RNA sequence: CCGAGCCUGGUGAUAGCUGGUUGUCCAAGAUAGAAUCUUAGUUCAACUUUAAAUUUGCCCACAGAACCAAAUCCCCUUGUAAAUUUAACUGUUAGUCCAAAGAGGAACAGCUCUUUGGACACUAGGAAAAAACCUUGUAGAGAGAGUAAAAAAUUUAACACCCAUAGUAGGCCUAAAAGCAGCCACCAAUUAAGAAAGCGUUCAAGCUCAACACCAAAAAUCCCAAACAUAUA
RNA sequence: GUUAACCGUGCAAAGGUAGCAUAAUCACUUGUUCCUUAAAUAGGGACCUGUAUGAAUGGCUCCACGAGGGUUCAGCUG
RNA sequence: ACCUCGGAGCAGAACCCAACCUCCGAGCAGUACAUGCUAAGACUUCACCAGUCAAAGCGAACCUCAAUUGAUCCAAUAACUUGACCAACGGAACAAGUUACCCUAGGGAUAACAGCGCAAUCCUAUUCUAGAGUCCAUAUCAACAAUAGGGUUUACGACCUCGAUGUUGGAUCAGGACAUCCCGAUGGUGCAGCCGCUAUUAAAGGUUCGUUUGUUCAACGAUUAAAGUCCUACGUGAUCUGAGUUCAGACCGGAGUAAUCCAGGUCGGUUUCUAUCUACUUUAUUCCUCCCUGUACGAAAGGACAAGAGAAAUAAGG
RNA sequence: AGAGUGUAGCUUAAAAGCACCCAACUUACACUUAGGAGAUUCAAUUGACGCUCUGA
RNA sequence: GUUAAUGUAGCUUAAAUUAUCAAAGCAAGGCACUGAAAAUGCCUAGAUGAGCCUCACAGCUCCAUUAACACCA
C-alpha cells in the first residue's frame, strides 16, 4: 500500500559542515520562513492537495512568509519536495508605519524596507 | 558421512491445505543462514528463486560424481522441499478455485548459503564443479569461500565509502525526498537499492 | 469444483469506541470485543457479549495494572499455579475518571 | 499508536511451559528417568518410605513424575515342610525420577541406605513396563 | 514500528531457558501476595495509582511470654478471652498514638488543622460528655455522638503535667 | 410473408432494450456499499447540487489501543476556512490503466478480484504517434519574458620457453594389470624429476604437465529520419 | 471358476429367440480376409464384441420397379 | 457446484474490505423458571428492516454457547400465545420440459470464424558434461537442468466488430520469410571411393502425376535433381466451386413418458452484385547420354570428381 | 599467631517476612485447614567468645 | 477431466448395529472307490488412518473399482 509518508528525525540535522554550505547558523536562527512553491500539486494525493492550500501555495513561484515553529515546520515536513524555502533575512528590520508603503521582495530573500529605483 | 544424501520429493507427511505463494519469501536479503559452519566453501545465491526437486537431484548427482569421497564432505543448507504449488489441469478456464497440489518447492533467497562443503583441499579444486553446478541453478549463483565471501563483503562495504556522489539511495528513500515512494515499495527502506523483484544487484551500491 | 463454502461473514465491526481521553457520559459503550482484549477497571461495567458499558460520566484512561483473577475462575487459576516465582501477569485495563462531583448542598430553607 | 513500548507487558506463553535417558557427556549419566522399588511384606511401610522419598525429592529439589504402584502379588507360605499355610503378600510401591546431579548422587542414595526402614527392599534401576 | 522500552520490563529477569528448575508458585495466596505487592512499585508505563492516588523491654517480653506460655496448663488452646479492658489501657499508652494518627490522617485532620504536617499525639485525652447524671459517653478520635448529649461541658482528663485547649 | 389468415376496433397495447430529444452565457459537479426471480433495473446509504440555521471542520503532539512492516485511530496547540444540522431534490450506482501490499492463474496476458494513492473520462506541453506515464491546473488580448517536463549508452577471450635419467615391472591382486582396473603405503639416487596430474596401451611402450636448468543471434509487403567523435554549460 | 458345452451363485416380469451383421446401425474402425485397382478410408462375398442389432418401432430373402443414393465393364466425347 | 448464519487467513497494529479464494463450523443442546416489570445512555454487519449491551427504579434472593435462524398478510384460540428445509434462506400464497418451425427487442457489455495479448503447451538455438557412440563428453545423439528467441499447434484472455468482419478443403494467381528439398560454394566426419551424416553461407530458380477419403493430413503405386517448412483475415467466394460442416425433410442406434434431442452415422438442400475511389494493367535453369575410362580410390565388389562434346526437358520471348 | 567477621536456615528485615516440621484430607506430591519449634556470642562506637580463612 | 455408485469368509449374496446361508476348501461317517445326500466344525481387519461416541454402522482422509457426463454454430 502506498500509504501516507512519515520522516524520522534524523534527517532533519545539520551536520557542521552544512552551515558553512548555506549561511544559517544554529544560535540566531531565523524567525521567518519563505515558502514559494515549485511543483504542482497534481499527481500528488490529497493531503498534499489541501496542505498546499492551507499554506496559501496555490499560485507556483509565489512567496508566502511563515512562522518558524515547530507546528508549521510540521505541516512543512509532509510538502517539503514541492516547495522552496529561504530564510527571510532581514538587513534593516521590520518596517514601520511609513515604512510599509515602499518595501519588495529581492529574492535572495532580504526584504529591503527601503526601495528606491535609483542605482548606487 | 562424506556425501549429500538422497533429498525425497514430496514429503512424506504431506500437505493438506493449500498455502498461497506467499512471495515474500524470494525477495530481499535472507535472516536465514547466511554464514558458513563445518566447511570452507559453498554456494552463493545472488538471486532468489525456488528450487524443484530437479535441481535437489541435480545438486546430488553433479557433486557426488565429481567429488572423491576420501577427502573432501558435503552438506546442504536447504531444508526438504516444503511448500506446495498449486497447478490445475491443462486445458481449463478460469474458475472453480485452486487445483490440487502438484509438487513441491523450497525457497531460497539472495545470499543464503545453498550447498557447502569442505575437507583437505582448495578452493580451486572444488571450483571447477562448483561453477559447474551454479550455472543450472535457476538464478544467478556463485561458487565462494570464506575468504572469498569476506573480500567480497570488503568491496561491498567500500564501494559504500568510496563514492563521491552525494545522493545515495539510503539518503532519499528513507528522507522521501522527491516524494518518490508513491514510485517506490516499502521494501526498498530496508533491502536496500540493490534488490529488484528477484534478482540482486551487486555493482549497485 | 469450489469444495470450500460459507466464509461470507461480515466485520463484526467491534474496537475501541472511546478512545483515551473522551469525555464519556454514563451508559456509554466504550469498548466491544470478543476473546478479552482490555478487561473492565474502575466504573466500567461488562455486558453478556463483554461489552465495556461505561457507568460514570467521566474521561476514559488506559492503564496496564496486574491482574489477579478471581478463585472460583477454574480457566486461570491453572495458570496462576503454574506460574514461575517473579511471575505477575499484567493486563490491560481501561478505567473512567469521574469528572462530576456526585452532589453539593444547597441552602433551600431558612427555619 | 499502538502495538508499542508496552509490548510484552503481559505474556502468558513464555512464562509458562507447553504441551529417556540424559545423555550428558563428560559428566556420564546425570541420570534420566530411574524408577526406585520400594518392596515389603507390608504395604503401609512401604507406603510410608514412598511418602518419605517423595518429600526428600521435593526437599533437596530433585524432580519426580510419578509415584505408581505395580500390581501386588499374592504368595502363600510355600507349603514345605503337614504342610503350613499362611497367605504373606507382598506390596509394591515405585518412585520415579527425573532429574539428578551426577556429582550428588551418592549423598542422595547414602541418605536413602541410611533412612531405610525395616523389611524394605530398595532397588534402583531403568525402565519399560506397565501397570 | 517499534519502539524501544524506557524503564525494565516485568518478567524479564526470570526467563531463562531452566523454567523446570524455577520455584513455580503452587498456591494462589503467593501469587496474590506477590502482586499486591506489585501496587506500589513507581511503575513507569501507566498506574491505576496515578489517576487515583528497649532492650530492657524485650528482655520482660520474652520473660513474660515465657511465663504465659507455661503457666496456662496450653489449656485454653484446643478458649482464651483477652480481656479488652486492660488491653485498652495497655493500648492507650504503648500504640494508641501510632494509631490515632492514622485515624487523623484519614479524616485528614492535617490536612484541615495544620495544613499538612502530621504529628503523633502523646498524651490520650479521655473526655466524656455527661448523659443525664451516668453514664458519660466517651468521644474517641473518630466516634459519633449527637448535639444532644453535647449541650453541657463534658469532662476531661489526660494524666500529664499547664495546658491548654481548643475545641 | 400461415407454428396459425387478413381487416377494423380495444390501441398512443406494453417494452428494466435501441434510437432521438431543437436558443445564448456562466457557476458548482466522479463512481464505499446494502438488498433485490437481481447484477442491462430499481430503493435506501455514499458522493453531488441548492437554499438555510448553527458551530467548529481539516491539519494534527506528549499520553494512549492484545494477547495469541509500510502504516492506521484518537488528538490540544498550529496554519487555515470549512464543517455539522435542517429543508428540497434529482443523477452516478454496466468504470479503465499506473505505482504499492496482496490473492487466483503459468511468480502468463492490454487477464480476473479486493485495499491505499494517482491520473483518466477536462484543457496544455513532453515521452514520435499516444486515455492512464512526466510537467501543469480557474481560463481574455500581445508580433513580450523566465521557467517545468524534456535527446540511451554500450564493442568485448593471444600466450609460456625448455627438458625428462633411475632403486622400480613399489608391494597386493590379477591370464595380464608395470604412474595410470581396484586396494595399501607414498620413502629414496644424484642438482632434479610425482611410487604420478591428463592422456595413450590387452599388459607393455610412447606424448605431455609438474622439477632442475636458462633469463551470441533468426520471420514472413519496404531498412527506416537525415546525419554528426574536437572553438569553450 | 474349469476359449469353454460344464459348475457355483444371486436377481428378474422375462432374461435378446430365430435370423442378420462392422450395416443408413455411438465409439475402438481406414476391423480381418477374398475379388476388383498399377495404387481401393470407396464397392461386392464371408468372419462376429451387435456390450447401443432384432422380429407388425416388424425381421430375413426375392420378381418387377425407381428423375432415389453410392459401385462398375464397355463405348463415347474439349 | 453454490444461494442463509458464524469463527480463522488474505485484511500483520481503529474500522471496513472481494472472489466458482483457502480452512473450519450452525439450522442445536443443557440448566433455571423473578428466562419478572419498567428505564438514563449507547453500539450496530457500511441504507433500512433487523439486531445488540444496559446503570437507576419496582419487585425477588441473600443463564453456558458462536452461529443455533424466517418479516408482512395470513390460520388457530376466549385471551396469552403458536405455526414454512417460505434453505433460490429480506421470503411471489400455488406454475416443469422442448423449439433445428421459431419470432421480436437488443448486446461485441456476451460466446463461435478472424484479428490482437500471452507463450502454459509447441519449435529451434545456445550453456553444462551425466550417459550413449567397442575406447573416446563434442563425427553424431543426448538425460537432470539454465538462459534467450520464434508466434506455425492445442489452450487461455474477452480488447475491435452482432443497424453482419461470409467458413473447411479445392481451383486460379501467387507475394514474402529462411529455420533449405534440390541445384552452388566451403568446414568437419567413426569421410578410402561411391554414397551418406552434420555445421556455415546462399531465397536467383524449381519443387510431379494418380487410387481412396470433403479433406488439409495420412496410406499407397509410379517418378524426379528434389517432390521444403511456413506466414499472408487457417492468403485469395463484389474471381469460382459447396463435396463436408452449417437450417426447414428424412431415416438407423441411443437419451427422453412426450415434445424433442445427438462433435454418432447417412441421403437431399437458392452461393446476389451494372465498379464511385485507391491500387494495377507488356522489362535463362536443370537433368541425362557420350568422352575423359571403367581412369583417381580400394585387395575386390564397387566406383568418381574437375576438363570436353552432344542431346533433350521445362521457363521466358517470338 | 594474624585476618574476615557475628540476627533462628536466607535476607539493599527491623524481635519480622519468608523458609522448615506433625496431623486432616490426597496413590502420593501439592493446595487448603489445623497445629508446632524457634534467634541480634557477652559488658560500657570500643572491648573478650564463636566459626571461617591465612600458619608453623 | 467432472459428478454418482461400490467395496465381505475362498467365491457370492444377506442381515439397519450385532454379522448370516450357499457353494469352495478341511477332516470325518456308508458301498470295493469317488460323486450325491446329510452331519460336524472352519473360513468375515466388514476396501482405507485416526477414534467425537463405540462403529458394516458415521462424517472425513483415503486406495482400488464402477457407470453417467466429454455439449443441437
Ligand atoms: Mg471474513
Ligand atoms: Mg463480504
Ligand atoms: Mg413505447
Ligand atoms: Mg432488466
Ligand atoms: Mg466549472
Ligand atoms: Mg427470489
Ligand atoms: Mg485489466
Ligand atoms: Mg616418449
Ligand atoms: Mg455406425
Ligand atoms: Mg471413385
Ligand atoms: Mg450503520
Ligand atoms: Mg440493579
Ligand atoms: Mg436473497
Ligand atoms: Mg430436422
Ligand atoms: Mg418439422
Ligand atoms: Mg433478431
Ligand atoms: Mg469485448
Ligand atoms: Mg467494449
Ligand atoms: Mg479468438
Ligand atoms: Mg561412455
Ligand atoms: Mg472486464
Ligand atoms: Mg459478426
Ligand atoms: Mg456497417
Ligand atoms: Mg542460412
Ligand atoms: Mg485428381
Ligand atoms: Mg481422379
Ligand atoms: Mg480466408
Ligand atoms: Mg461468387
Ligand atoms: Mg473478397
Ligand atoms: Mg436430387
Ligand atoms: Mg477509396
Amino acid at each position: 500500500k502506498f500509504t501516507r509518508s512519515r520522516i524520522p528525525e534524523k534527517v532533519f540535522q545539520a551536520s557542521p559542515e552544512d552551515h558553512e554550505k548555506y549561511g544559517g547558523d544554529p544560535q540566531n536562527p531565523h524567525k521567518l520562513h519563505i515558502v514559494t512553491r515549485i511543483k504542482s500539486t497534481r499527481r500528488r494525493p490529497y493531503w498534499e492537495k489541501d496542505i498546499i492550500k492551507m499554506l496559501g501555495l496555490e499560485k507556483a513561484h509565489t512567496p508566502q512568509v511563515h512562522k518558524n515553529i515547530p507546528s508549521v515546520n510540521a505541516k512543512l515536513k509532509v510538502v517539503k519536495h514541492l516547495i522552496r524555502i529561504k530564510p527571510l533575512k532581514l538587513p534593516q528590520g521590520l518596517p514601520a508605519e511609513e515604512n510599509m508603503s515602499n518595501t519588495c521582495l529581492k529574492s535572495t530573500g532580504e526584504l529591503v524596507v527601503q526601495w528606491h529605483l535609483k542605482p548606487v | 558421512k562424506p556425501k549429500l544424501r538422497f533429498i525425497e520429493r514430496a514429503p512424506l507427511v504431506p500437505k493438506v491445505r493449500r498455502e498461497p505463494k506467499n512471495l515474500s519469501d524470494i525477495r530481499g536479503p535472507s535472516t536465514e543462514a547466511t554464514e558458513f559452519t563445518e566447511g570452507n566453501f559453498a554456494i552463493l545465491a545472488l538471486g532468489g528463486g525456488y528450487l524443484h526437486w530437479g535441481h535437489f537431484e541435480m545438486m546430488r548427482l553433479t557433486i557426488n560424481r565429481s567429488m572423491d569421497p576420501k577427502n573432501m564432505f558435503a552438506i546442504w543448507r536447504v531444508p526438504a522441499p516444503f511448500k506446495p504449488i498449486t497447478r490445475k489441469s491443462v486445458g481449463h478456464r478460469m474458475g472453480g478455485g485452486k487445483g490440487a497440489i502438484d509438487h513441491y518447492v523450497t525457497p531460497v533467497k539472495a545470499g543464503r548459503l545453498v550447498v557447502e562443503m569442505g575437507g583437505r583441499c582448495e578452493f580451486e579444486e572444488v571450483q571447477g564443479f562448483l561453477d559447474q553446478v551454479a550455472h543450472k541453478l535457476p538464478f544467478a549463483a556463485k561458487a565462494v569461500s570464506r575468504g572469498t565471501l569476506e573480500k567480497m563483503r570488503k568491496d561491498q562495504e567500500e564501494r559504500e565509502r568510496n563514492n563521491q556522489n552525494p545522493w545515495t539511495f539510503e539518503r532519499i528513500a528513507t528522507a522521501n525526498m522527491l516524494g518518490i515512494r508513491k514510485v517506490l515499495s516499502p521494501y526498498d527502506l530496508t533491502h536496500k537499492g540493490k534488490y529488484w523483484g528477484k534478482f540482486y544487484m551487486p555493482k549497485r551500491v | 469444483s469450489s469444495k470450500n463454502l460459507g466464509g461470507k461473514s461480515s466485520g463484526r465491526r467491534q474496537g475501541i469506541k472511546k478512545m483515551e481521553g473522551h469525555y464519556v457520559h454514563a451508559g456509554n459503550i466504550i469498548a466491544t470485543q470478543r476473546h478479552f482484549r482490555w478487561h473492565p477497571g474502575a466504573h466500567v461495567g461488562v455486558g453478556k457479549n463483554k461489552c465495556l458499558y461505561a457507568l460514570e460520566e467521566g474521561i476514559v484512561r488506559y492503564t496496564k495494572e496486574v491482574y489477579v483473577p478471581h478463585p472460583r475462575n477454574t480457566e486461570a487459576v491453572d495458570l496462576i499455579t503454574r506460574l514461575p516465582k517473579g511471575a505477575v501477569l499484567y493486563k490491560t485495563f481501561v478505567h473512567v475518571v469521574p469528572a462530576k462531583p456526585e452532589g453539593t448542598f444547597k441552602l433551600v430553607a431558612m427555619l | 499508536y499502538k502495538t508499542k513500548p508496552t509490548h510484552g507487558i503481559g505474556k502468558y506463553k513464555h512464562l509458562i511451559k507447553a504441551e529417556v535417558r540424559a545423555i550428558n557427556l563428560g559428566t556420564d549419566y546425570e541420570y534420566g528417568v530411574l524408577n526406585i522399588h520400594l518392596t515389603a511384606y507390608d504395604m503401609t511401610l512401604a507406603e510410608s518410605y514412598a511418602q518419605y522419598v517423595h518429600n526428600l525429592c521435593n526437599s533437596l529439589s530433585i524432580k519426580v513424575e510419578e509415584s505408581y504402584a505395580m500390581p501386588t502379588k499374592t504368595i502363600e507360605v510355600l507349603q514345605l515342610q503337614m504342610l503350613l499355610d499362611s497367605v504373606l503378600t507382598t506390596h509394591e510401591r515405585v518412585v520415579q525420577i527425573s532429574g539428578l546431579s551426577a556429582t550428588f548422587a551418592e549423598i542422595f542414595l547414602e541418605i536413602i541406605q541410611s533412612s531405610l526402614p525395616e523389611g524394605v527392599r530398595l532397588s534402583v534401576k531403568e525402565h519399560t513396563e506397565e501397570d | 514500528r517499534r519502539t524501544p522500552p524506557l524503564g525494565p520490563m516485568p518478567n524479564s529477569d526470570i526467563d531463562l531457558s531452566n523454567l523446570e528448575r524455577l520455584e513455580k508458585y503452587r498456591s494462589f495466596d503467593r501469587y496474590r501476595r506477590r502482586a499486591e505487592q506489585e501496587a506500589q512499585a513507581p511503575h513507569w508505563w501507566r498506574t491505576y495509582r496515578e489517576y487515583f492516588g528497649r532492650t530492657q523491654q524485650l528482655l520482660e517480653r520474652k520473660q513474660a511470654i515465657q511465663e504465659l506460655r507455661a503457666n496456662v496448663e496450653e489449656r485454653a488452646a484446643r478458649t482464651a478471652s483477652v480481656p479488652l479492658d486492660a488491653v485498652r489501657a495497655e493500648w492507650e499508652r504503648t500504640c494508641g498514638p501510632y494509631h490515632k494518627q492514622r485515624l487523623a490522617e484519614y479524616y485528614g485532620l492535617y490536612r484541615d488543622l495544620f495544613h499538612g504536617a502530621t504529628f503523633v499525639p502523646r498524651v490520650p485525652l479521655h473526655v466524656a460528655y455527661a448523659v443525664g447524671e451516668d453514664d458519660l459517653m466517651p468521644v474517641y478520635c473518630g466516634n459519633e455522638v449527637t448535639p444532644t448529649e453535647a449541650a453541657q461541658a463534658p469532662e476531661v482528663t489526660y494524666e500529664a503535667e499547664l495546658w491548654t485547649l481548643l475545641l
